């Protein structure tokens, strides 16, 4: 549970990045 | 053909793609490379479909009976809609709803269709995925938590309801489900299926987190990580006891069962629900593509993969089943033979298979009133394979029975439930693809937003209404909705969609668009197949449908663990209000195909 979430919030921040 | 008068300046005009391939690429998305689009189209195709309903729908008709008809509407009705789908998705570069709205407006509704069922199949999937999810984190424990009974309150002896049946079967339908006596019987939600619902979406949603460009970079594991588990699990299962004894069972045919339209209709239902066909997904994953790759390559190769992958499966599972068939069976003969020399008191090793009946023989006419007060069993092999395995009860009844039998079975049990996982989140790519596309192309969202919230909206709303079956009664609701969400509208948006491109597009037409893109006008086969017999096949397994449909009893199965005759499941009719779940789940998906028609031929009257 833990590190799918951290994946999830890692990819949607990565987002925010490269955006 | 019909008159459609307007189709052209609509659609581009084979003068423009090959300068259009070069200008969408700024906004839609694309492949990596072609390796990255068969893989996907492949996992798309295989998984949790020929695992579960494949299985039962042999067994239910025969083992053999099936097996023919089904192999017989593959190469006669899967394979041209597959190019069909492929070629039109290609050449129209649109998604779902596109390439339908394009051709004579009034047919926008039939898109609609397609996505409604890939909402309707949503609900469905993400629920068995979730049990596997269950079953693989009570795996880590030598001591298998379906191996044994549990003790009651005085701990000498079983459980009633463990005693009197397996204990397999007690972990699946009492700590796993919980289930309930009846359909109409509720009761609470069942917090430690909560978690593992909201996991499974969890890890659904962080794949499809963007579409294309995120599920194109776990494809290359979860596509492939089952070819080599499930050619491991061949090797150990072709060298178990009831191997080649089990097989035989499923290449046996009765010509008497053919001949009954119910095994022609769930043949064609299952062959339509394998190849992912009429579910929107195909003609938008292959609306990606440039304009010059070649189609009918792609298309039969998927097809032979999908056909003989469906084979080993089938094998697999029956080679499983027929090892726990002759294991039933040797212990009935265990049982006899103790009861015999118990109640004569014959030597340990004299009474054995050869010579059981000789041995009865002789000791009933030794001391008839001794004898006859005895209590046999009667049960022989060949009769055991015929024990019907209900929905959703094969792969967490006979493969963990079979797993609990081997040595070191917490690997294989991993690797079994890590293998299912795969493959269900290999379909699920797929079929949430077909819901987050079209309603993209409906204009829902303004295009301020992100496609990270759609996405996120949409696994929410899916979540919050999956609560239906995580009741005490959640199984039987899931075995109602599979009976009827995948039967009649993967028939009717199929034949709707081949007529449409055939009969509406011309067909004509198509065969210079294909002469442009591959470099020649496609083989008489394909001809002979789109024209002719696809559409009689389709309208003969649709009439088959309504044939079949009316004049049988619906009747589901309980567990009713307080009813004498207690290890066989029960057989009940459905209460009379459900009727109108059927029609909210099998009616407006096939119905919103004319119903939308009429409103434009009123809305431009
Ligand atoms: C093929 O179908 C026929 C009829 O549907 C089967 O014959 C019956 O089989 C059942 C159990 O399978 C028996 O209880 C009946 O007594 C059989 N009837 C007759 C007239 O023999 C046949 O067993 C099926 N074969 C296979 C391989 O499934
Ligand atoms: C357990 O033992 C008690 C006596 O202490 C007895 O009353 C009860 O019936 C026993 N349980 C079973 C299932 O026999
Ligand atoms: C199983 O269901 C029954 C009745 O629905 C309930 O009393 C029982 O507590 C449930 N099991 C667990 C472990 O809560
Ligand atoms: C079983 O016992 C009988 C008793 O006389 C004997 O004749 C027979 O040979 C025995 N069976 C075998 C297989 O030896
Ligand atoms: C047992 O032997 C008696 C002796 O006549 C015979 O009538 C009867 O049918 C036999 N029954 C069995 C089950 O062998
Ligand atoms: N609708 C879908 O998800 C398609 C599933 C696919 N036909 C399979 O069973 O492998």
């Amino acid at each position: 549970m833990g590190v799918i979430v951290v994946g999830i919030v890692i990819l949607i921040f990565t987002g925010i990045r490269d955006r | 053909v019909l008159p459609n008068p307007g189709l052209d300046a609509r659609i581009p005009s084979l003068a423009e793609l090959e300068t259009i391939e070069q200008e969408e690429a700024s906004s839609r998305p694309k492949w990596d490379n072609k390796a990255q689009y068969m893989l996907t189209c492949l996992g798309f195709c295989v998984g949790l479909g020929n695992v579960w309903r494949f299985p039962y729908l042999c067994q239910s008709h025969g083992g053999g009976a099936f097996m023919i008809p089904f192999l017989i509407l593959l190469v006669l009705e899967g394979i041209p809609l597959l190019y069909l789908e492929f070629a039109i998705g290609q050449r129209l570069r649109r998604g779902s709803l596109g390439v339908w709205s394009s051709i004579h407006p009034a047919l926008k509704g039939l898109g609609l269709a397609s996505m409604l069922t890939s909402f309707m199949v949503g609900l469905y999937y993400n629920t068995i995925i979730s049990w596997i999810m269950w079953y693989l984190f009570n795996s880590f424990q030598e001591p298998l938590p379906w191996s044994d009974c549990p003790l009651n309150e005085n701990q000498t002896g079983y459980v009633d309801e463990c005693a009197r049946s397996s204990p397999v079967d007690y972990f699946w339908y009492r700590e796993t489900l919980n289930i309930s006596t009846s359909i109409s019987d509720s009761g609470s939600i069942q917090w430690w299926m909560l978690l593992c619902l909201a996991c499974a979406w969890s890890v659904l949603y962080m794949c499809t987190i963007r579409g294309i460009e995120t599920t194109g970079k776990a494809v290359y594991i979860t596509s492939t990580l089952p070819y080599v588990v499930l050619t491991i699990f061949l090797i150990r299962g072709l060298t178990l006891k009831g191997a080649t004894n089990g097989i035989v069972f499923l290449f046996t045919p009765n010509v008497t069962e053919l001949a009954q339209p119910d095994t022609w209709l769930d043949a064609g239902a299952q062959v339509f629900f394998s190849f992912s066909l009429a579910f929107g997904g195909l003609i938008s994953f292959s609306s990606y593509n440039s304009v010059h790759n070649n189609c009918e390559k792609d298309s039969v190769i998927v097809s032979i993969i999908n056909g003989f992958t469906s084979v080993y499966v089938a094998i697999v599972v029956y080679s499983v089943i027929g090892f726990r068939a002759t294991q039933r069976y040797d212990d009935c003969f265990s049982t006899n033979i103790l009861t015999l020399i118990n109640g004569f008191d014959l030597p340990e090793g004299n009474v054995t298979q050869e010579n059981f009946v000789d041995m009865q023989q002789r000791c009933n006419a030794s001391d008839p009133a001794a004898y006859a007060q005895l209590v046999f069993q009667t049960c022989d092999i060949n009769a055991f394979l015929s024990e019907a395995v209900e929905g959703t009860g094969l792969a967490f009844i006979v493969f963990t029975e079979a797993i609990t039998k081997m040595p070191l079975s917490p690997l294989w049990s991993v690797l079994f439930f890590i293998m299912l996982f795969c493959l269900g989140l290999s379909s699920m790519f797929g079929n949430m693809e077909g819901v987050v596309v079209p309603l993209q192309d409906l204009r829902v969202i303004p295009p301020k937003w992100p496609k990270e919230v759609l996405t996120g909206l949409i696994c929410l709303g899916t979540f919050l209404i999956g609560f239906i079956f995580t009741l005490n009664s959640g199984q039987y609701w899931l075995s109602l909705l599979d009976s009827y969400a995948g039967s009649i509208p993967l028939l009717i948006i199929a034949f709707c969609e081949m007529f449409s491109v055939v009969y509406v597009y011309g067909v004509d037409r198509f065969n210079k668009d294909i002469e442009f893109m591959i470099g020649h006008k496609p083989n008489i086969f394909w001809q002979v197949t789109w024209r002719v017999v696809s559409p009689l096949l389709m309208l003969i397994i649709f009439l088959f449908f309504f044939v079949v449909e009316v004049s049988q009893e619906l009747t589901y199965s309980i567990w009713d663990p307080g009813y004498e005759e207690f290890p066989k499941s029960q057989k009940i009719s459905y209460p009379n209000w459900v009727y109108v779940v059927v029609v909210i789940v099998a009616g407006v998906p096939s119905l919103t195909i004319p119903g939308y028609a009429i409103y434009k031929l009123i809305r431009n009257h």
